[PDB]
RNA sequence: CGAUGUCGGCUCAUCACAUCCUGGGGCUGAAGUAGGUCCCAAGGGUAUGGCUGUUCGCCAUUUAAAGUGGUACGCGAGCUGGGUUUAGAACGUCGUGAGACAGUUCGGUCCCUAUCUGCCGUGGGCGCUGGAGAACUGAGGGGGGCUGCUCCUAGUACGAGAGGACCGGAGUGGACGCAUCACUGGUGUUCGGGUUGUCAUGCCAAUGGCACUGCCCGGUAGCUAAAUGCGGAAGAGAUAAGUGCUGAAAGCAUCUAAGCACGAAACUUGCCCCGAGAUGAGUUCUCCCUGACCCUUUAAGGGUCCUGAAGGAACGUUGAAGACGACGACGUUGAUAGGCCGGGUGUGUAAGCGCAGCGAUGCGUUGAGCUAACCGGUACUAAUGAACCGUGAGGCUUAACCU
RNA sequence: AAUUCCUUGUCGGGUAAGUUCCGACCUGCACGAAUGGCGUAAUGAUGGCCAGGCUGUCUCCACCCGAGACUCAGUGAAAU
RNA sequence: ACACAGGUGGUCAGGUAGAGAAUACCAAGGCGCUUGAGAGAACUCGGGUGAAGGAACUAGGCAAAAUGGUGCCGUAACUUC
RNA sequence: AGGACCGAACCGACUAAUGUUGAAAAAUUAGCGGAUGACUUGUGGCUGGGGGUGAAAGGCCAAUCAAACCGGGAGAUAGCU
């Protein structure tokens, strides 16, 4: 249940090859207050669509 | 869907008597022994029942030559000829698995009257 | 639906009251019996004088089963209990001379033709 | 001889007059209509394209537009392919009716089976289980033994092992038809079809006979 | 295989999640607005939004089951005086789900879920 | 010998053919039936129990048959631990004794989160020479291949009778496999009801919490088998053993040397599935792009500005798809999901009120009320205007045509 | 036989079938009288066997409820 | 060795049900056990239910399932009574 | 009356499963035995290594026992690796 030979660095790279993060493609911007926010979520300020959907 | 329950209702019979459980019910089924079609009658009380529009059922239990006889009719079999309602019982659950075990007098139903 | 060890109520009267199914024939590796069926069986329990004597082995023929059968319908018709009757090892005629209890349509055959001539009711 | 392209309604049964129950298949078959003729000068080989259905206008892509628009035809659900055999032909923008099926008595019915999932080999394989008690430790369904000892340093090709089971293409064979309605675009086989409810079928004249 | 079934599990027993479910559709209809993760917000809709159908048929039978519900009469009360009468002709989705990002303590996607007559 | 865990069982197997069954033959002291024997044949199939730790064996009853072997007497980083083979104890036996006995008897810790190969699945990358969406061809690979019994032929052939066929046809099974949920059922801690103890909602009434879902009774959808559909083929090709035709060498004879014919579940096909990473990277169909300039080391060169297509991806609503990716549906021009409305189904006559009863309770209102995943509807809520990726006519060499 | 090698002795019972068990036989390889002999009610988390009830033990598994496994975020080993 | 499912003597003893300091639910009082969030595969763990059969499993009924209280009736061989 | 009976505390450890780089250098879970006695428990004492102690398993004597631990002879000796 444990290795024979001690693994390459070169394998941990091929192994790790697929462990790279994708970054968030592009930010979504609101009409109303012109902040930038993820699609689909509301904004930090709490506005949605335009709309203030939320007080603070 | 609208195109199975078409192809169901024309199959339906439009003279299925309304029964309960719990109803002593006389059912008359078809026979082909031989050649010739008769009509055997089959008659005890009904102890359950499974609505599904064409696909209804029903379950008769009776007391034959000493031996329970279960036995489940398609309800709108051609195979089945007429359903009777001998005599109309007063039970307070839907299916009667009870009566499974009782024999004699602890198996007996009263009346339902009106 | 009768396989081995069985135990099965006798609907005929042979003398046994209650044999047990060791052996469901026809066929290699078989693990069910219907009604219709041959099944070597066993003698576990008799009159004191009958045609039979605990503990012979010999065919039956089940006539009646728990699980039930089917009709082309789709209805089933169901029993409170296991019941098959003798047949001798040779001949495969029936034992006992007067059945007991209601059998089935699909006992009927040129095979059987004496069982559901005796039987009080046949569905 | 061609098939035709339905979908799997559901299931309900046909009572005969003479007391038996029939179980059968609810297939629609929509009128299919070719697209494109396929021939040996050009294709190398005999076959049609037929589509079925109807597609929403904003979805069916440029490419996929001028596909139907060279036939001159109704962009359907999807586009499926069945080869001819010799004396059988079809112009382009032929429909193709339920009708094709009036007069076979058994036919083959493919279709995409229900998705089982990551299934292990007692649901897969019908690999025995092993004993539920008597001193099992931690192995009730696994799959036991899978080679020998240093003979075949290896497990061969083709082991019956744990994974995917079912959403696969499946073809149940001389199913007997029941009723053809071309009316309501129906076909009725006996028996039990592939796939779930409302995916799509290829029901083809059977070729055992 | 979950082939067509229904409701989510939220990693809880069968008590739990109903007695969850009563706490929360409670707290939405006494704050109008609460923010939970976005599966506990979208399971909520099918909890609040049959007991303010149940509201809009001021009967004592209705405020009984109203209550076995939710057994807390501050909710029966708020639901059949002014969330009945509010969504009087609204025909259902009387609540709306708007995502807010994601939790500092776990990465959890949480979201607002306000019913709609709030503000 | 700085460790290669061992008898038997279990669970997966896999190969050989010196073949047990089924297939094809030859000879028979082969009438038929049934055999004996040998040849060909490894496609498929090839018991359950009693006893014993047993393999084996005997026995019971099956079956077409219950093949023989290889596989570390296959298989313990898969299981078991009955046997053997630790320490306890005892009997017989041996020894003065400690003790010993392939003699017996009772009791006696079976570890390992998988790096690599392998295998089962499922993705990412890039390639296939402009890019993109599909539909394919099939190089190749895998799956599958079992058989009983009854009836007809026909009580015919055969036979003194007893008995009893080949060939051919039909039906119905067993075992196995695939699919499915219409039926019959199972489950159904998300639906309904009954009920015990207790606590709480001020109390009554009515509910809820907890007690394995408290204990039960039923049960929707889904998944399911025991449920019910379907499958094994027919055919073709080339053959094995075998059977021949014509025919010499060798005036004859001779199946072979020339030539020709037949011949089996084996072989190649036919059936099913995967399948162009088939780098030999294929074919068909459709769609998209028709800008300017600088550069020096001038070339399949580098850069600037303009341009951003077809399409894709991401995000969202999600699915009878699913570990995750993937795959499929949908995103307002919208039924994708939730809600809602209606229906169905299930449960079995709610609550409240009235009546009867001393009361438990009964009756009426009432097949009432509630009803999950189901069916048909419905924009009420959530599916955003965008942005992002992908570019700007696509090498050389001949050849054939075109002017 | 906790002792019997031959041995699965033979016979009987039980079972469809019993190398175990129970009752006999005696041919005690190699019992035997306080390293006690033979019985024995009661008792035993004791050994063997049989029967009734009971059942997923099994034919042959199916579904469900939860805890992991799987995905994301945080921390982050080990044998070799 | 740990903010470790272990071990550690004495004293106090509420309600309802109950023979009870068992057990169920509670009071006073004290807690939710120092990673969460999803998903709802195989497989493992701890449970629930199961058609028909009912020990055919197995070394062996191992494990499960079943029995379960009070009162009254009734109760065998054998025995040291 | 009882080395009496059933059964919690308490004492023990028969069976199974889990666990086996554990929560734990022997435990948990479900069952189990004893439970007025040759019982169990607190505190303190006494017995010392060829010695103790032992309802006897070569058991126990500070996670160590066919002769404890620590220091010394001591760099014992090793025809062995
Ligand atoms: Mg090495
Ligand atoms: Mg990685
Ligand atoms: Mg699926
Ligand atoms: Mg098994
Ligand atoms: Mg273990
Ligand atoms: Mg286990
Ligand atoms: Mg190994
Ligand atoms: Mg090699
Ligand atoms: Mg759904
Ligand atoms: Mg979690
Ligand atoms: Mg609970
Ligand atoms: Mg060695
Ligand atoms: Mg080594
Ligand atoms: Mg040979
Ligand atoms: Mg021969
Ligand atoms: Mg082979
Ligand atoms: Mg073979
Ligand atoms: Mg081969
Ligand atoms: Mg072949
Ligand atoms: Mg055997
Ligand atoms: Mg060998
Ligand atoms: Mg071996
Ligand atoms: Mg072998
Ligand atoms: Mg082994
Ligand atoms: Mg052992
Ligand atoms: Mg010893
Ligand atoms: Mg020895
Ligand atoms: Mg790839
Ligand atoms: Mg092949
Ligand atoms: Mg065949
Ligand atoms: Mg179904
Ligand atoms: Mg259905
Ligand atoms: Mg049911
Ligand atoms: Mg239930
Ligand atoms: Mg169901
Ligand atoms: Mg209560
Ligand atoms: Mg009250
Ligand atoms: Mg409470
Ligand atoms: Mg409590
Ligand atoms: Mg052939
Ligand atoms: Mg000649
Ligand atoms: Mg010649
Ligand atoms: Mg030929
Ligand atoms: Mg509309
Ligand atoms: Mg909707
Ligand atoms: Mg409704
Ligand atoms: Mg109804
Ligand atoms: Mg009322
Ligand atoms: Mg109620
Ligand atoms: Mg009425
Ligand atoms: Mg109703
Ligand atoms: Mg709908
Ligand atoms: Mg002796
Ligand atoms: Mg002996
Ligand atoms: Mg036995
Ligand atoms: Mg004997
Ligand atoms: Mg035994
Ligand atoms: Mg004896
Ligand atoms: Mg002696
Ligand atoms: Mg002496
Ligand atoms: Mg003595
Ligand atoms: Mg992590
Ligand atoms: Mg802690
Ligand atoms: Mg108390
Ligand atoms: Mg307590
Ligand atoms: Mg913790
Ligand atoms: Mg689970
Ligand atoms: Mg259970
Ligand atoms: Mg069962
Ligand atoms: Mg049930
Ligand atoms: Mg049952
Ligand atoms: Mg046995
Ligand atoms: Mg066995
Ligand atoms: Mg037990
Ligand atoms: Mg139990
Ligand atoms: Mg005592
Ligand atoms: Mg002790
Ligand atoms: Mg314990
Ligand atoms: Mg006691
Ligand atoms: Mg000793
Ligand atoms: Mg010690
Ligand atoms: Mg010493
Ligand atoms: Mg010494
Ligand atoms: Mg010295
Ligand atoms: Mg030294």
């Amino acid at each position: 249940a444990v290795q024979q030979n001690k693994p390459t660095r070169s394998k941990r790279g091929m192994r790790r090859s697929h462990d790279a993060l994708t970054a968030v493609t592009s930010l979504s911007v609101d009409k109303t207050s012109g902040e930038k926010h993820l699609r689909h979520h509301i904004t930090a300020d709490g506005y949605y669509r335009g709309r203030k959907v939320i007080a603070k | 869907s609208n195109i199975i329950k078409q192809l169901e209702q024309e199959q339906m019979k439009q003279d299925v008597p309304s029964f309960r459980p719990g109803d002593t019910v006389e059912v008359k089924v078809w026979v082909v022994e031989g050649s010739k079609k008769r009509l055997q009658a089959f008659e005890g009380v009904v102890i359950a029942i499974r609505n599904r529009g064409l696909h209804s059922a029903f379950t008769v239990r009776k007391i034959s030559n000493g031996e329970g006889v279960e036995r489940v009719f398609q309800t709108h079999s051609p195979v089945v000829d007429s359903i009777s309602v001998k005599r109309r019982g007063a039970v307070r659950k839907a299916k009667l698995y009870y009566l499974r075990e009782r024999t004699g007098k602890a198996a007996r139903i009263k009346e339902r009257l009106n | 639906m009768i396989q081995e060890q069985t135990m099965l109520n006798v609907a005929d009267n042979s003398g046994a009251r209650r044999v047990m199914c060791i052996k469901v024939l026809g066929g290699s590796h078989r693990r069910y019996a219907g009604v219709g069926d041959i099944i070597k069986i066993t003698i576990k329990e008799a009159i004191p004088r009958g045609k039979v004597k605990k503990g012979d082995v010999l065919k039956a023929v089940v006539v009646r089963t728990k699980k039930g059968v089917r009709r082309p319908d789709g209805s089933v018709i169901r029993f409170d209990g296991n019941a098959c009757v003798l047949l001798n090892n040779n001949s495969e005629q029936p034992i006992g001379t007067r059945i007991f209890g209601p059998v089935t349509r699909e006992l009927r055959s040129e095979k059987f033709m004496k069982i559901i001539s005796l039987a009080p009711e046949v569905l | 001889m061609i098939g035709l392209v339905g979908k799997k309604v559901g299931m309900t049964r046909i009572f005969t007059e003479d007391g038996v129950s029939i179980p059968v298949t609810v297939i629609e078959v929509e009128a299919n209509r070719v697209t494109q003729v396929k021939d040996l000068a050009n294709d190398g080989y005999r076959a049609i394209q037929v589509t079925t259905g109807a597609k929403k206008a904003n979805r069916v892509t440029k490419p996929e537009a001028g596909h139907f628009a060279k036939a001159g035809v109704e962009a359907g659900r999807g586009l499926w392919e069945f080869r001819l055999a010799e004396g059988e032909e079809f112009t382009v923008g032929q429909s193709i009716s339920v009708e094709l099926f009036a007069d076979v008595k058994k036919v083959d019915v493919t279709g995409t089976s229900k998705g089982k999932g990551f299934a292990g080999t007692v649901k897969r394989w019908n690999f025995r289980t092993q004993d539920a008690t008597h001193g099992n430790s931690l192995s009730h369904r696994v799959p036991g033994s899978i080679g020998q000892n240093q003979t075949p340093g290896k497990v061969f090709k083709g082991k019956k092992m744990a994974g995917q089971m079912g959403n696969e293409r499946v073809t149940v064979q001389s199913l007997d038809v029941v009723r053809v309605d071309a009316e309501r675009n129906l076909l009725l086989v006996k028996g039990a079809v592939p796939g779930a409810t409302g995916s799509d079928l290829i029901v083809k004249p059977a070729v055992k006979a | 295989m979950r082939h067509r079934k229904s409701g989510r599990q939220l990693n809880r027993n069968s008590s739990h999640r109903q007695a969850m479910f009563r706490n929360m559709a409670g707290s939405l209809v006494r704050h109008e607005i609460i923010k939970t993760t976005l599966p506990k917000a979208k399971e909520l809709r099918r909890v609040v939004e049959p007991l303010i159908t149940l509201a809009k048929t001021d009967s004592v039978a209705n405020r009984r089951l109203a209550f076995a519900r939710t057994r807390d009469n501050e909710i029966v009360a708020k639901l059949f005086n002014e969330l009945g009468p509010r969504f009087a002709s609204r025909a259902g989705g009387y609540t709306r789900i708007l995502k807010c990002g994601f939790r500092a303590g776990d990465n959890a996607p949480m979201a607002y879920i306000e019913l709609v007559d709030r503000s």
